[PDB]
């Protein structure tokens, strides 16, 4: 059942992107796609459509002390930049 | 929050958000003409991206639209006086008196209106005649036992009346 | 576009930017369908109950009756006297009494030694 | 397989109209209603 | 304060002004004609028609109403529940 409520609800066509690459012609894959993807989805089942809420970067640490390995793992991070901003390049 | 479906669909929000939008730009702007001139500039900006079926963007647009509505809305719109918050609304409730009563009077003051007690009389007859076998055979045969719904169905099976109609036939005139 | 509207005590919250109302699970329309259908059958009750010409009395609202029952003579059973119970209990009893009880001492204080200095404005002070 | 009871749902909402159009408040005997209105009312 | 109403006079203003208003056709415009079925014109214009009847008659209709006008005869029946339209 949930699985068929995941299937349902994200496998959807407007947010499906068919890329290909190489030795293939934009021709003959819109005409595959037009054959083949056709009548695949569009409409939601209820009105329910999943969006991205903003999310918080907390900032705060967690240490798992296991002294019975070879070595040590550290990670530290910071704030997130998005895609959009220059700031990414 | 509505009788008939379980809730609103997107396609009704939208609307209902054009039908306030579009009623407190005529609360905002006098002269009817230059209302009428951005009504249609905002008529643009909902033909602007109409033609567009990213349900996920189109919820992103709807947010947005929201928060374009909540930041320049009108204080006091203008509501017709018969609206809820109207000048009105229900202003004769005062004179508004059921229907269950008028039958608790003196058979001398009865006797000064004959005709529309005698009326009254047999629709009193139509109301009785016609309320169990029908009435109630309807509504305990073709509802399951979960309603699920509101919408009662007419009697479309053989004669009289369609179910449970007393106290919404007979409702006062809202002006007397 | 906007200071994005923080809601209060009072300044409630209106049914647009919630955000809630977007991200959209299967429990909530599963809520909103149970949700229906209690409304649903408690009309179907109701308007059973409100169309009947043998019907005399009220409709007899039970669930008016059960918050009565619950607002006025509920209270007590339960009722346990925590450290908060307590506590706000003996703040808002005696505290106020005991301040206006200071304030009549001092007013009452300061009449006497005002009238026991012989210079009170009892120019004519007579219905006392 | 319980009812702890042997009596029928009582009463009947027996308000006094329907039945005696002219009457005063109180009980149905037609005379001493007018001698009650009489009495208070002088 | 007084305004008489009747059943074929408000269907004549109703049918007047929807006439008046411009990119429908005056031609097959009939009493009982629908509105998106068969005129082809959208909803959102459909509820500019409702705004047109609401600013003439002087009460708002609601939005769980208006759902469900889509022809001229249900309009006039619904505005003739809303004032009492008989005699």
């Amino acid at each position: 059942a949930d699985l068929t409520e995941y299937l349902s609800r994200h496998y959807k066509a407007p947010r499906m992107v068919l890329a290909a690459a190489g030795g293939l012609e934009h021709r003959q894959l819109l005409d595959l796609a037009q054959k083949h993807f056709s009548g695949l989805s569009g409409t939601y089942d209820e009105d329910a459509v999943p969006t991205l809420t903003p999310c918080r970067f907390t900032g705060s640490e967690i240490r798992h002390r296991e002294d019975g390995l070879p070595l040590a793992h550290v990670a530290i991070a910071v704030e997130g930049p998005g895609w959009a901003n220059p700031d990414n390049v | 929050f509505l009788p008939s479906a379980a809730y609103l669909t997107h396609q009704q929000k939208v609307l209902q958000l054009y039908k306030r939008a579009l009623r407190h730009l005529e609360s905002r702007c006098v002269h009817r003409d230059k209302y009428r001139y951005f009504a249609c500039l905002l008529r643009a900006r909902f033909d602007e991206h109409k033609n567009e079926k990213d349900m996920v963007k189109a919820t992103q647009l709807l947010r947005e639209a929201e928060k374009e509505f909540w930041h320049g809305q009108h204080p006091q719109p203008y509501i017709f006086p018969e609206s809820p918050g109207g000048t009105s609304y229900e202003r004769y409730e005062c004179y508004k008196v059921p229907e269950w009563c008028l039958d608790d009077w003196h058979p001398s003051e009865k006797a000064m209106y004959p005709d529309y007690f005698a009326k009254r009389e047999q629709w009193k007859k139509l109301r009785r005649e016609s309320w169990e076998r029908e009435v109630k055979q309807l509504q305990e045969e073709t509802p399951v036992g979960g309603p699920r719904t509101e919408a009662l169905p007419p009697a479309r099976k053989q004669g009289d009346l369609p179910p449970l109609w007393w106290h919404i036939v007979t409702r006062p005139r809202e002006r007397p | 576009s906007f200071p994005k509207y923080e809601p209060s005590r009072l300044a409630s919250l209106p049914t647009t930017l919630d955000p809630a109302e977007y991200d959209i699970s299967s429990e909530t329309r599963k809520a909103q369908a149970e949700r229906l259908a209690i409304r649903s059958r408690l009309k179907r009750e109701y308007q059973l109950q409100y169309n009947d010409p043998s019907r005399r009395g009220v409709v007899e609202d039970p669930a008016l009756i059960r918050w009565t029952c619950a607002r006025s003579a509920n209270v007590y059973p339960n009722f346990r006297p925590n450290t908060k119970t307590s506590l706000l209990g003996a703040l808002f009893g005696i505290g106020p009494l005991i301040f206006w009880y200071y304030v009549f001492k001092t007013d009452r204080d300061r009449k006497e030694k005002l009238i026991q200095e012989g210079k009170l404005d009892r120019t004519f002070n007579i219905s006392y | 397989p319980t009812l702890r009871w042997q009596e029928d749902p009582e009463p009947e909402d027996e308000n006094l109209y329907e039945k005696n159009p002219d009457s005063h408040g109180y009980d149905k005997d037609p005379a001493v209603d007018v001698w009650n209105m009489r009495v208070v009312f002088f | 304060d007084a305004p008489p109403l009747t059943l074929e006079g408000i269907k004549d203003r109703v049918l007047y002004v929807l006439k008046l208003y411009d990119k429908i056709d005056p031609e097959k415009l009939s009493v009982n004609s629908h509105f998106m079925k068969d005129l082809g014109l959208d909803s959102l214009d459909q509820v500019e028609i409702i705004m047109a009847m609401e600013d003439e008659f002087g009460f708002e209709i609601p939005d769980i109403d208006a759902e469900k006008l889509m022809c001229p005869q249900e309009i006039v029946d619904y505005i003739a529940d809303k004032k009492d339209v008989y005699e």
